[PDB]
RNA sequence: UCCCCCGUGCCCAUAGCGGCGUGGAACCACCCGUUCCCAUUCCGAACACGGAAGUGAAACGCGCCAGCGCCGAUGGUACUGGGCGGGCGACCGCCUGGGAGAGUAGGUCGGUGCGGGGG
RNA sequence: CAUCGAUCAACGGAUAAAAGUUACCCCGGGGAUAACAGGCUGAUCUCCCCCGAGCGUCCACAGCGGCGGGGAGGUUUGGC
RNA sequence: UCGCCUCCUAAAAGGUAACGGAGGCGCCCAAAGGUCCCCUCAGGCGGGACGGAAAUCCGCCGGAGAGCGCAAGGGUAGAA
RNA sequence: AGAGCACUGAUAGGGCUAGGGGGCCCACCAGCCUACCAAACCCUGUCAAACUCCGAAGGGUCCCAGGUGGAGCCUGGGAGUGAGGGCGCGAGCGAUAACGUCCGCGUCCGAGCGCGGGAACAACCGAGACCGCCAGCUAAGGCCCCCAAGUCUGGGCUAAGUGGUAAAGGAUGUGGCGCCGCGAAGACAGCCAGGAGGUUGGCUUAGAAGCAGCCAUCCUUUAAAGAGUGCGUAAUAGCUCACUGGUCGAGUGGCGCCGCGCCGAAAAUGAUCGGGGCCUAAGCCCAGCGCCGAAGCUGCGGGUCUGGGGGAUGACCCCA
């Protein structure tokens, strides 16, 4: 019954848990993050912004809304108002 | 090919789009948000002369009397194609002089 | 060919898309219901047909095997079987136009076609043609 | 408008999660228990949502 | 071709789908009406109507419609129908197929070919005042190696096209035989 | 309030591609010269200055076509919540909600806000 | 306070410093786990058949059944 | 094989196992770092002394199919 | 999921065409045809976990509203658990085997081996058991006997014990449907009469007169015969095939589909749906009323817990 041993392929990587934070219409404080992403899927917009990982997150409190310049991309703003 | 447009949108706003022509020369102080122009500064639009350089120089000295009656200080250039040397230096170079 | 190694299975679901009609030609064959339909019943149904009618009309096959089968030998447990000990299979679900030909009546091809459905493990039905093109 | 008048002639047991939870929120504790409620569009899915066990009356 | 039609309106498909009937509809460039006909009367007459047959339609309206399928949704899986569009025609020109009888037997076959009648029907430009029958073809002068296009056609007249004269049309092409087995399984 | 031109912003191909006509009064571009600011990994090609010999050919904006491209219903279907049924088997069927994809008729050679100049 | 000495790679790292044999063996437990069988399957095995290209002096079927296809048994080799 | 990275299995929030299917890392860059400015590919057609299917050039077509150090994925010429 | 080919790759046919294969220009080194292999591109029709121009039901999250549930939150004391298993589904592995395994959702056993149907049968079906009662309603499932309840009513189906376990396949089993041919000028089956010359068609062999193979896809006298549907032949001759006439006398044939059946189908102690036994319905399809049924619900009684309520109260009294 004596077989053979091994192949090269179960190697994997452990998750990143790559998602949209908070959504649209969230209350957001200052500093919050929204998009945690994989390169400019969605792009930062009016009071948001994004450092070296592609990270949304407001700088200022507001509400969180999308829309979509179809062409330019998809943008996440900041309402801050109220 | 505009770049620079982008630049100042994310940079408060008052744009101040300054448009040259082989004879011509405009500069608005245009806002966004709101979407909407403000100071329309020309010359080739006004009746200022025609010698060029000389001639931004005043056009920048209008916006300048035109529009600290309107609630105006804060510079925000908005060079479009061109680039930052002759009638757009003069064009400018008045501007806060003014 | 040239792909990639292989490939998972696939559940066939529902007994649909893998589905056609007779194009070009005159009558075709059908199935009844699904399975996996190797590179080696085709050219075996195919053969047969030719052997009918020496010299003679023109078969036209529409599956083709783009699967890999995958079998391990006598042994145990570990890794995945290379297997394609037998070849390659072709994904096939009732409704789909396995054969069809052109170049005889029907006498000449009522049984051609009769023939190579016996070399097959699903069921299957003639069609005449139906002149139901879309 | 007229109320919702439902019973229950069937057992969660055997029937999802949420499903049993529902009948909490319309307070289905027991068997041919009559819980009369208003019928407000909200309410009525959870009815929707159960209708295989409950039957349904309008009153 | 007459053929009486129906209406179907509110009710819901699968139901006199059972019962023989077949549900249908029509639209043109002002109006959209769900209908449904029977099949065994489309079965009847659809199977040399075709495409192409005039097709006229006596709802129970008195109104008798000339008009066109242009889809067939049959039922994939069990050979049968299950759905058509009707085009309601007017005057207004108009794109749909033609057969394409072809006559005679050719060259080719005689020393080993068969015919496969690439398009049996064609893509045209139109008006429905003019409905041709077919366009036929001398195919004969054609041998082993010799087919024919779009280009290759002569036209009736009032008609013209909307494919292409650089697409295809039919074929003959050479045989297959037993002697030939050793360029294959063996090989 | 409207029409043309110029700068520009939004809705993001019912704006795009190709072809066809028009526009030069002002508009803008081509165009003259590189003396000075500036500049080309050679070059006034482009960036730039000075400017009126020439023109709307280019490029550009405006109107027509529908070939490509795009948009695209209704209808019906696959599929699927959820409840249920049949076959040991691969799988299939019923009911109530949801409802595609592609294919059809059809539509499309953009729409709009601000300012400035000229009507 | 800033910083250095890591295949601590068995990479949350027992020590700073570590390989084997036992059938001369023993102990504590495990069918949570292998051989013999009981059970599931039935890939292979044995038997059986369906079409029918052909053999059989002429002719598919007296007897034979290419390429294929579907089954019964659970006697083999195996899998769980 | 043991740590870490990319896609699927991952059943459309995250996450998900198997000695499942496929591939990488233990480096590197004083410029591959930041600021300001200029420019925008691969490929194809057709002409071009070398070479020659493929050398630098030129006209047209060319919206991303090139490039972004290394595996893969996301992203991206309205630049990175 | 689905579907599609616009990216990644895969593919059958045809087409036009870079390259090469046969053949001439037989060589300046190029060229034309091509039942040849072949990519670029197009149409026809497609394949995909690591393809998506699209795209769901569902899924997650914030707001609003219902929702008082042993909801949710916070603080602290204490544990236990961290081997699980079954079934339905979506995948991977495996042989589209395994009462095999690794995952996801949900369910249940474990903790419900406590009850009722499934003959028996932990997780299949129903249904959460606080106790008592010789009370009533029911779910699953059942109604000839063990075995409580219609040998119930109407309408069909099958002659095998199908029911009471299995295929590809064969068929002249049976019933229902639809699509047509024939026929009073006389049709299906039977019976009588005739059934031929050109022609031994061309190639083919020892031979090919129809019966070896290949090929096309003739002319006739006659009311009617086809380069012949089988046998038979070595080739032949012989019969009979359809076809014409008469006979004749109340009808006939062919295609496919479904509803139910037949065979296929051979194992080891003794055999059987649980057993008997069954318009032989007590089996299958449909419709209707009725009945039995579990600890589920209801009825009365008792206990205990949480909460409210009565008392200027221990206790007791009420209701959920
Ligand atoms: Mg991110
Ligand atoms: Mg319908
Ligand atoms: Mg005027
Ligand atoms: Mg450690
Ligand atoms: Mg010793
Ligand atoms: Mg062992
Ligand atoms: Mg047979
Ligand atoms: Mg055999
Ligand atoms: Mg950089
Ligand atoms: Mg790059
Ligand atoms: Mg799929
Ligand atoms: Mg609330
Ligand atoms: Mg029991
Ligand atoms: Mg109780
Ligand atoms: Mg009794
Ligand atoms: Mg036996
Ligand atoms: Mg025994």
């Amino acid at each position: 019954k004596k077989g053979l041993g091994s192949t090269r392929n179960g190697r994997d990587s452990q998750a990143k848990r790559l998602g949209v934070k908070r959504y649209e219409g969230q209350v957001v404080r200052a500093g919050n993050i929204l998009v945690r992403q994989r390169g400019t899927r969605f792009k930062p917009g009016k009071n948001v912004g994004m450092g070296r990982d592609f990270t949304l997150f407001a700088l200022v409190d507001g509400v969180v809304e999308f829309q979509d310049r179809g062409r330019l991309g998809r943008y996440v703003h900041v309402r801050p108002l109220a | 090919k505009f770049r620079v447009r982008n630049r100042i949108k994310r940079t408060g706003r008052l744009r101040l789009s300054v448009f040259r022509s082989l004879k011509h020369i405009y500069a608005q102080i245009i806002d966004d948000e709101k979407g909407v122009t403000l100071v329309s500064a020309s010359s080739l639009a006004l009746k200022l002369k025609g010698n060029k350089t000389e001639v931004a120089r005043q056009v920048g000295r209008a916006l300048a009397e035109k529009a600290l009656a309107l609630g105006i200080k804060q510079v925000a250039f908005d060079r479009g194609p061109y680039k930052y040397h002759g009638r757009v230096k003069a064009l400018a170079e008045g501007a806060r002089e003014g | 060919r040239m792909k990639y190694r292989k490939q998972q299975r696939g559940r066939l679901k529902g007994a649909t898309k893998g589905g056609d009609y007779v194009a070009f030609g005159d009558f075709g064959l059908v199935a009844l219901e699904p399975a996996w339909i190797t590179a080696q019943q085709i050219e075996a149904a195919r053969v047969a047909m030719v052997r009918h009618f020496r010299r003679g009309g023109k078969i036209f096959i529409r599956i083709f095997p783009d699967k890999p089968y995958t079998k391990k030998p006598l042994e145990v447990r570990m890794g995945k079987g290379k297997g394609n000990v037998e070849g390659y299979v072709a994904v096939v679900k009732p409704g789909r136009v396995m054969f069809e030909v052109a170049g005889v009546t029907e006498e000449q091809a009522m049984e051609a076609l009769r023939i190579a459905g016996h070399k097959l493990p699903i069921k299957t039905k003639i069609v005449r043609r139906d002149a139901y093109d879309e | 408008m007229p109320r919702l008048k439902v019973k229950l002639v069937k057992s969660p047991i055997g029937y999802p999660k949420d499903q049993k939870a529902a009948l909490k929120a319309l307070g289905l504790r027991r068997l041919q228990q009559e819980r009369v409620l208003e019928d407000t569009p909200a309410i009525r899915g959870n009815v929707e949502k159960v209708a295989h066990l409950v039957r349904v009356e309008v009153v | 071709y007459r053929l009486k039609a129906y209406y179907r309106e509110g009710e819901k498909p699968s139901a006199l789908r059972r019962a023989g009937k077949l549900p249908g509809v029509m639209y043109n460039r002002h109006l959209n009406r769900k209908v449904y006909v029977d099949l065994v009367e489309f079965d009847k007459v659809f199977r040399q109507a075709s495409i192409h047959h005039v097709i006229v339609l006596e709802l129970p309206d008195g109104q008798s419609l000339p008009t066109l399928v242009r889809q067939v949704n049959l039922d994939k899986r069990r050979r049968r129908p299950e759905h058509v569009d009707f085009f309601v025609l007017s005057d207004e020109p108009v794109e749909m197929y033609v057969p394409l009888r072809f006559v005679g037997t050719p060259a080719g076959v005689r020393a080993g070919g068969v015919l496969q009648e690439i398009h049996r029907d064609i893509l045209v430009k139109v008006s429905p005042r003019n409905i041709p029958e077919f366009i036929e073809v001398d195919v004969s002068g054609l041998e082993i190696g010799d087919s024919l296009h779009a280009s290759d056609l002569k036209l009736p007249p009032g008609v013209e096209l909307a494919v292409s004269p650089e697409e295809t049309i039919a074929a003959v092409v050479p045989p297959e035989d037993v002697e030939k087995l050793a360029e294959e399984a063996a090989a």
